[PDB]
């Protein structure tokens, strides 16, 4: 169990977003029907007595897969699947869950159940090469949930994460 | 294979030695302040 | 099979629960024997306490008791 | 777990291989767990008797697996046929090939049929006597006199110390001296000086009398005529004396139910109507207990129906031996009718013995019942008498040795824990010992609890499961776990230790028990400090007698290796030997319980023992003779 | 040579009415039941004896006193065999009384089968029956050496210091029991229904909410008054930052103000539950 | 006020003689108490037992000795004198009428308040079946007269120093007294509407007694009756508003400092992290 990781194939999506150098090894991708394939293919192995923790981590990226790219109703019925318990969280993961997740609720119109999701964004946000990264992204989607229901406690406090200039134009919606 | 025979062994100490603890601790606080009050 | 596998996996889980029952009861063993060895420990009128102004080479000891005089008296074997 | 009888017989076929001998380990896989794993009787009687015709025919294979089978069906008619088809070669060592291992092998109800029902089938008188019984304690008893090394030193140390009143002296020195010399028929160390032979008490001369009940065990014309005077035509006192001479008279047969079936019988039937006198609970007292031979392994009505009119004389001495005798009546399934009568008499009589008497009758009553007796013990259990409650654990667990079931032993948790009362929680310890026989290493384990918290009987339950599944294997996590139990002051608690400290011990010499040293001066240096109890100094010759008892030849397994199962007198001897509460001279009936370890020839016509030279260990090392 | 004490519930409380909580100068009385000696012990129908200005005297030995308690023993329909007698004496270390034992010894030759048990009305204060008894030697070793109690294992005596060493020597005149308690069916469910802890408490749905108008919002000034206290003493103790363990105050000096004030928190919580909501029982 | 206290003793001293005499099965035991009362309040500790006997198809056979029995009260009088006759008990499974008649006998040797309690063979309820009596001169409002009846007043079980570890150390089995008893008295509490129900099953068959052959009605009982609709339902449905609040504050302080006392324990893992840093010499 614990012998694999999340992080082996994590690098292969990386290159993607790029659009200079990779971008698959045509601009058409069709290598990523096989890639698709390749991704659930450790579902599969995943079974009732296989993959106890590793299983946790395998949806994640695939799910984080379906920003742009993927069927996003089919998460409605990877629910009969999500079932599990949860083994353990150790460093990373309370920002790798919902991040890419809270854009969900820009599809079904909903407020309140924004306020809780947010939070994963902020937890142990900042990292070495993931401050400049993905740390704007976080108050990004932050700020601007904050204008839909409460308030922005500070103007300035949202600096130390994320550019302010980044945040101007929600200071100017304020 | 056969080991699945063996595979209760362990797998049944946890179980009876759960529930006959639990019950004790209700009783064992009963009877603490018989003994405590006795002194 | 996973008749074998699963049934090994719910040992480690319920393994900690167990653990600590047997703690907490021991815990309340050392309680209800203590209040028992109360009656044996205060059968005596109690203990005295003096201050010690020298001591010997006889393996005794000099005790100056407060309400009385002084008096020299035997250690224990842990002092 | 399938039973499916199709593939049996078609796996059989698949198999083509016929040494045919080491071929049938193949077969003997599947039919060793039809008792441990396999928990249905369908799949003993209904499929067993397939294999038995195949193996039959061609008289070459493993007799080992047959021996299983015999076991648990008490049914004769399997045995019928292994004489019949065998009896075409007339050889007497091929015929009794199976014959010979038969004697632990199949209960006491087959032992009967294959002596006067196959007389006219075609089978050898001169092997009539060696399915009765008779081949089995007679080889011991040179076993345990002629290769008995010991060291008189040992007892004479305690043979000169005080002279103690009750039992205790006259018990104590005088069980142990049963055990040492049991078998050997040596009463010399009794008529060794002549003023502490008659200073003895009442009672101390009950056990004096029995104490000879275990020496001269295996015997026919010795056992009750070793003492002249204590036989009819000459009388001694108006106390009790005789009653122990027919309470342990049971124990030196081997077997014989037709010696005591009307010598007992006339002594109750005569005082079943009124006892007023001492001389007439003398000898009812003994006659109630032994006459369970003519009914052991057999239904009596006689001995059901007589020791009936004794309950009603109102007397506490002859009246729990004989709710022992109509318990001894029944031994297999049972009837309801016998359960009834039992338990609306406990509701009549004011007697304490007498009523829980009737209850561990009850569990007498079935044996192997198992499951379908828990409407008895819903009963028993559900009433609030202390003495109602004894056989919700012995009647559950019998087959159940080696490997048990959690729900047996989940049952018996809740309600030992909740209640502190003694013999609710005494009685649920017979099933744990007999649940622990699968592991020796586990058996600290389950009941260690007992003896992590603080109390006489919760201490004292603790010990009892190491003598039997830790006592001839032996342990070394057990030592430790006897170290607190030890400092005790409690007897029950400090004699329960020292049970563990006598049967754990049992054959250990040096590098087998480099411990042996120590735990020796809690069997002797009690005696010589005074600050301690009576059984403190009791239990000290009584657990040093376990041990050298025939020369430290025997020990105590209620489980054999060969087939797997118990004995009779075996498990039933040990449950009421460790009671001292309501009946103190219940230290006899361990002698039923003794099985040596040793490999016994047989000739093929005489079926005597061979003088050669046999090949096991040559040092003194590894296996050898124990001794100071 | 051996017996052992049986003694029922309805016999085991009546003198000590009088003798436990019934202040000293104690009674005697006389005990009945059947049994059969050597074996078992029972009592079942005791009454006791008038009180004196001597305590403990002839008059009360008398059986003009006993002469009218027969007549109303068939009366009542409560009739038995005398079992023996008891008394009560304030605690001595060693040797009671020597008049108690006179009048056991006269009635000896007529009953053989009477037992003495006397319990300490003083160091009864625990609960548990004080077990002393005093008996003619049974089936006689006891004029030299025999040992009383059966199961002579059983359990440590404790008592005292003196007759306790005395057993042994003594033994004509002292022979030792063992005292236990039983009860049957009707004695067992019967009283625990109407007993249990504290009262049976008949009626169950008589409670204190019927008497709530004004103590409601005392109720609510008791969760809040003393609580606020504990809220800021909590963090007053724990601000301190000498530490360093070893012994100081910990015997229990924090509880007052760190643990108790956790436990103060839940006395408000427990009667916050002990009414808890919707105790009227559903309806509106 | 009046509170009768009965010692448990009472019950066992009657159950003795019920299995003696196989009295049982609408046949009454007749018996005293005593103690020394001269208030209203009514302390009742020994009691005696009076040899009655009477027929079961005749109401008015009764014996009841006088002097005769009082010989139990002399003889306990040179054991304790503080203590007179303050009443007298009864058994009366289906309730003889023949205390209603004579209530001067009885009260002629008590010089206290006449009171008559209940000590049924059975008693087997797990509700309050001991009731008390007091015969008094009521109005009636039925329209027959007004002459002597009973006045029912609650009772209980007396438990003093003597009794009251006593009975625990014969027991000792299951008590169970903690936070916890609140599931056991509130379900009893359901029992007890229960138990009321089932003599509400009586109040069934009280209108089956009227449907029976030539009985009477009882005017009492139907002013009580009246009363239990205009009395506590939708009538409640206007004061709902402002009492369900007072129900939601005891949840509000409740839950906000029911998880405060429970944080506490974090010492558990601080001195578990201790016990490693103390290994060095394990």
């Amino acid at each position: 169990l614990n012998l694999i990781n999340a992080k082996l194939w994590f690098y292969i999506y990386l290159s993607h977003e790029t659009l200079a150098r990779s971008s698959e090894e045509i601009n058409s991708d069709n290598q990523n029907i096989i890639l698709r394939s390749t991704m659930m293919k450790f579902l599969k192995i995943a079974s009732l007595k296989h993959d106890n923790e590793t299983k946790a981590m395998l949806i994640n990226l695939i799910l984080r897969d379906f920003l742009n790219n993927g069927e996003v109703d089919s998460a409605s019925d990877f629910i009969s699947k999500l079932e599990y318990p949860h083994t353990d969280v150790s460093s990373s993961l309370e920002a790798r869950y919902f991040f890419y997740l809270s854009k969900i609720n820009a599809i079904q119109l909903d407020y309140s159940t924004a306020n809780e999701y947010i939070i994963a964004a902020i937890r142990k946000a900042p990292h070495n090469s993931k401050s400049l990264g993905f740390l704007q992204q976080s108050n990004k989607l932050h700020c601007c949930i904050q204008l839909l229901m409460g308030d922005i406690p500070e103007l300035s406090f949202f600096h130390q994460s994320n550019m302010q200039k980044s945040l101007l134009p929600y200071y100017h919606l304020t | 294979y056969f080991k699945l025979k063996k595979l209760e062994k362990e797998y049944e100490l946890l179980t009876l030695q759960e529930d006959y603890i639990k019950d004790e601790q209700r009783h064992l606080k009963r009877e603490l302040k018989r003994a405590q009050e006795e002194v | 099979e996973q008749k074998i596998q699963e049934t090994e996996l719910k040992i480690r889980s319920k393994t900690e629960n167990v653990r600590r029952l047997e703690a907490q009861r021991n815990a309340l063993n050392d309680k209800v024997r203590f209040i028992k060895d109360e009656l044996r420990l205060l059968q005596e009128p109690g203990s005295y306490v003096g201050e010690v102004i020298k001591i010997v080479s006889d393996k005794k000891v000099l005790v100056k008791v407060q309400p009385e005089g002084k008096y020299i008296v035997d250690v224990a074997k842990d002092i | 777990e399938g039973y499916r009888l199709d593939i049996i017989e078609s796996a059989l076929k698949s198999k083509l291989d016929q040494s045919t001998s080491e071929n049938v380990k193949i077969i003997n896989y599947l039919l060793t767990l039809a008792i441990t794993t396999v928990t249905n009787s369908k799949f003993r009687s209904s499929i067993l008797r397939k294999s038995f015709d195949f193996l039959m025919n061609m008289p070459n294979c493993d007799y080992l697996t047959l021996n299983k089978v015999v076991v648990n069906l008490n049914d004769a008619g399997l045995a019928l046929q292994l004489f019949k088809k065998l009896k075409e070669e007339n050889d007497e060592g091929l015929s009794a090939q199976i014959a010979f291992d038969l004697v632990s092998s199949a209960s006491q109800q087959l032992l009967e049929i294959l002596v006067t029902e196959l007389t006219a089938q075609g089978y050898d008188p001169a092997l009539l006597n060696i399915l009765s019984g008779l081949p089995t304690c007679d080889y011991y008893n040179t076993f345990l006199l002629n290769n008995k090394n010991i060291d008189i030193g040992l007892l004479n140390k305690s043979k000169s110390s005080l002279d103690g009143k009750f039992s205790l002296f006259h018990t104590a020195v005088s069980v142990a001296n049963g055990f040492m010399h049991a078998g050997t028929t040596d009463n010399s160390f009794i008529k060794a000086n002549l003023p502490w032979l008659g200073k003895a008490q009442n009672w101390a001369k009950f056990t004096a009398t029995a104490s000879l009940g275990v020496i001269h065990k295996g015997n026919l014309l010795e056992g009750k005529k070793v003492m002249a005077p204590y036989l009819p035509g000459s009388r001694a006192s108006s106390r009790f004396i005789k009653g122990g001479s027919l309470y342990g008279l049971g124990l030196i047969y081997a077997g014989f139910g037709r010696d005591t079936t009307d010598y007992l019988k006339n002594i109750i039937v005569e005082n079943s109507g009124t006892s007023g006198d001492e001389d007439v609970d003398v000898l009812l007292h003994g006659a109630s207990l032994g006459i369970g031979l003519a009914a052991m392994g057999s239904a009596n009505i006689e001995v059901y129906e007589a020791l009936k009119e004794v309950l009603y004389n109102d007397s506490a001495t002859s009246g729990e031996a004989a709710a022992l005798g109509m318990g001894l009546c029944m031994l297999g399934t049972g009837k309801p009718e016998a359960i009834h009568d039992m338990f609306t008499y406990s509701q009549e009589t004011q007697h304490g013995n007498i009523t829980r008497g009737l209850a561990v009758g009850l569990a007498l009553i079935n044996y192997g019942r198992q499951e379908l007796a828990d409407d008895l013990i819903t009963k028993m259990l559900a009433s609030d008498e202390s003495l109602l409650r004894y056989g919700g654990a012995f009647t559950i667990a019998l087959a159940y040795a080696g490997t048990g079931n959690n729900s047996a032993v989940k049952r018996l948790l809740h309600v030992a824990v909740s209640d502190s009362n003694d013999d609710v929680r005494r009685a649920a310890v017979i099933a744990l010992g007999f649940v622990l026989l699968r592991d020796y290493t586990t058996v600290p384990r389950i009941v260690q609890l007992l003896s992590k918290s603080h109390n006489a009987h919760v201490r004292c339950g603790t010990a009892f499961a190491l003598g039997i599944a830790c006592a001839g294997k032996g342990l070394q996590s057990a030592i430790d776990v006897l170290d607190p139990l030890t400092k005790d002051p409690v007897d029950f608690v400090r004699q329960a230790a020292m049970i563990a400290l006598s049967m754990i011990l049992i054959q250990q010499t040096e590098k087998l028990n480099p411990q042996v040293a120590d735990i020796n001066k809690n069997f002797l240096s009690v005696i010589t400090n005074k600050h301690q109890e009576g059984l403190a100094k009791f239990g000290a010759c009584v657990a040093q007698g376990i041990m050298n008892a025939g020369g430290r030849n025997v020990t105590i397994q209620l489980e054999n290796a060969d087939t797997g199962t118990l004995d009779t007198k075996s498990v039933v001897g040990l449950v009421m030997f460790s009671q001292f509460w309501y009946w103190f001279p219940l230290a006899h009936f361990l002698s039923l319980s003794f099985t040596p370890t040793t490999v016994i020839g047989i000739r093929g016509s005489d079926q005597a023992i061979p003088k050669f030279q046999m090949n096991c260990y040559a040092k003194e090392d590894a296996f050898s003779y124990p001794r100071m | 040579t051996k017996e052992t004490v049986y003694i029922s519930s309805i016999a085991l409380l009546k003198m000590l009415k009088h003798g436990r909580a019934g202040v000293p100068m104690e009674v005697m009385g006389l005990m009945l039941g059947e049994f059969v000696d050597d074996y078992t012990v029972n009592v079942v129908d005791v009454f006791a004896m008038p009180q004196s200005g001597t305590g403990v005297s002839v008059e009360a030995v008398d059986d003009v006193f006993q002469a009218k308690m027969m007549d109303m023993l068939k009366q009542t329909g409560r009739d038995q065999m005398v079992v023996g007698w008891y008394h009560s004496h304030p605690g001595f270390g060693c040797w009671l009384s020597s008049v108690d034992v006179n009048t056991q010894k006269s009635f000896e030759q007529l009953n053989s089968r009477a037992v003495a048990v006397v319990v300490d009305p003083i160091q009864s204060v625990k609960g548990k029956v004080v077990i002393d008894a005093f008996r003619l030697i049974d089936t006689g070793a006891l004029i030299n050496n025999l040992e009383p109690r059966q199961t002579t294992s059983n359990t440590g005596l404790l008592n005292k210091a003196n007759i306790q060493a005395l057993i042994h020597g003594l033994n004509r005149h002292y022979y030792s029991l063992n005292i236990d308690y039983h009860k049957t069916a009707k004695e067992t469910k019967m009283l625990m229904n109407l007993h249990k802890e504290q009262w049976q408490s008949g009626l169950k749905m008589y409670d204190y909410e019927e008497k709530e108008e004004s103590n409601l919002a005392a109720t609510k000034s008791m969760v809040k008054i003393a609580e606020q206290y504990s809220k800021r003493i909590e963090e007053e103790k724990e601000l301190t930052e000498e530490e360093l363990k070893t012994r100081y105050v910990g015997r229990q000096d924090p509880k007052k103000h760190l643990s108790e004030t956790a436990d103060e928190t839940l006395e408000n919580n427990i009667v916050s539950v002990l009414t808890a909501g919707v105790n009227s029982v559903a309806i509106k | 006020h009046e509170k009768v206290t009965i010692a448990p003793l009472v019950l066992l001293s009657a159950l003795d003689h019920y299995e003696r005499t196989q009295t049982k099965e609408n046949k009454r035991c007749v018996g005293v108490i005593l103690g020394d009362a001269n208030s209203s309040t009514i302390r009742v500790t020994n009691s005696f037992a009076l040899p009655f006997e009477e027929d079961e198809k005749n109401s008015d056979v009764w014996f009841l000795d006088h002097n005769y029995i009082e010989n139990m009260n002399e003889m306990c009088k040179k054991i304790n004198a503080k203590e007179k006759l303050i009443g007298w008990y009864h058994s009366g499974p289906k309730l003889r009428a023949s205390d209603l008649k004579i209530n001067e006998l009885f009260k002629k040797y008590t010089q206290n308040n006449p009171l008559l309690l209940i000590v049924d063979v059975k008693q087997q309820g797990v509700g309050l079946p001991t009731d008390a009596y007091v015969a008094i001169e009521q109005v009636k409002d039925d329209g027959t007269s007004t002459e002597k009846t009973f006045l029912h007043l609650p009772c209980t079980i007396e438990a003093e120093e003597a009794e009251e570890i006593g009975v625990e150390h014969l027991l000792r089995d299951v008590r169970d007294q903690a936070a916890g008893g609140l599931s056991i008295r509130l379900t009893n509490q359901l029992k007890s509407l229960k138990g009321l129900q089932s003599k509400l099953k009586d109040v069934v068959e009280y209108l089956d007694k009227v449907i029976n052959k030539e009985l009477p009605i009882n005017h009492t009982i139907l002013g009580k009756l009246q009363d239990v609709f205009n009395l506590l339902n939708n009538l409640q449905k206007a004061l709902t508003v402002k009492t369900n609040d007072e129900l939601m504050v005891i949840y509000i302080s409740n839950l906000v400092r029911s998880i405060i006392a429970f944080d506490d324990l974090i010492e558990n893992k601080i001195q578990n992290k201790k016990i490693q840093e103390q290994r060095v010499k394990d």
